[PDB]
């Protein structure tokens, strides 16, 4: 009924401490490298990757639908381009919620012209609730969210009509 | 007829994942069970109808 | 290692993956113990880790051998990597699925 997109960890602000840049070839749009609107893909900063820790108050009465992901690199000397620690992880909590993320690297076939892969991951963040998120690497954050009221069900349909 | 229909708002299809497959016939079987009944009742319905309305004429 | 799938066919292909009862058992056959196999393909990832420790005895044996398996898709491509543990494809199926039918148990 209502999908609001909100920038919930304005980008400028929420990261000073680290690379908020970063593109990918296989996202190019109009000829240029580029990546997803409402992800931001972080890496490190001459040479540094700080532990991050954000926490989001859902303060709308409305359910939050809340987008992040992890980096998944082909290989070794690519995870410790993007992040300085092999042993990275990446946590998300709220009262109700809880994951912890590692990467898994490996070669893998090639889709579109990439080794490594972005797993997605989401949670609804009930009103009045919060989400904790850490990580030492592979983030890829959440930039925007939306805030979402939900109708009666109805439905994703196909068609070219 | 029409009126006893329930006719409520849906959201009939359903998506599954590679390793859902028992999952995905299940919800075909239930499809599959539903359309043969409704089929089924209502072919025989409008015949039997049929068979009233035009006794009942004559 | 690394199977093409050249057929027009989706190719079955099954593993395994050993989980010692002890460490004896896992240093008498693999030389690490932070062994690990990894299989993935162009929309398949698993990553597998050994979980050694004393069962109950099931037949003879106190350890086991989990099955894992996916289907590989024309074209595609599965990669296998192992540092441990691993009980290897060695045959695989090349199927041409037909209308779904079933599994009858019966002594007839
Ligand atoms: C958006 O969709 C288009 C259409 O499928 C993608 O364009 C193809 O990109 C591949 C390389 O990844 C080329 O080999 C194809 O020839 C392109 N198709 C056409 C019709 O030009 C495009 O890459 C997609 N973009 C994003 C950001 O997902
Ligand atoms: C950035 O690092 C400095 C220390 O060099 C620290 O004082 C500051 O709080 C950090 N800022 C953020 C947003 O983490």
């Amino acid at each position: 009924s209502s999908f609001e997109r909100f920038e919930i960890f304005p980008k400028e602000s929420s990261w000073p401490n680290h690379t908020v840049t970063g593109v990918s070839a296989s996202c190019s749009h109009n000829g240029k490298s580029s990546f997803y609107r409402n992800l931001l893909w972080l890496t490190g900063k001459n040479g540094l990757y700080p532990n991050l820790s954000k926490s989001y108050v859902n303060n709308k009465e409305k359910e939050v639908l809340v987008l992040w992901g992890v980096h998944h690199p082909p290989n070794i000397g690519n995870q410790r381009a993007l992040y300085h620690t092999e042993n990275a992880y990446v946590s998300v909590v709220s009262s109700h919620y809880s994951r912890r993320f590692t990467p898994e690297i490996a070669k893998r076939p090639k889709v579109r012209d990439q080794e490594g892969r972005i797993n997605y991951y989401w949670t609804l963040l009930e009103p009045g609730d919060t989400i904790i998120f850490e990580a030492n690497g592979n983030l890829i954050a959440p930039w925007y969210a939306f805030a979402l009221s939900r109708g009666f069900g109805s439905g994703i349909i196909t068609s070219n009509a | 007829v029409i009126e006893k229909m329930n006719t409520q708002f849906t959201a009939v299809g359903k998506e599954f994942n590679k390793l859902e497959r028992r999952m995905e016939n299940l919800n075909k079987k239930v499809d599959d069970g539903f359309l043969d009944i409704w089929t089924y009742n209502a072919e025989l319905l409008v015949l039997l109808e049929n068979e009233r309305t035009l006794d009942f004429h004559d």
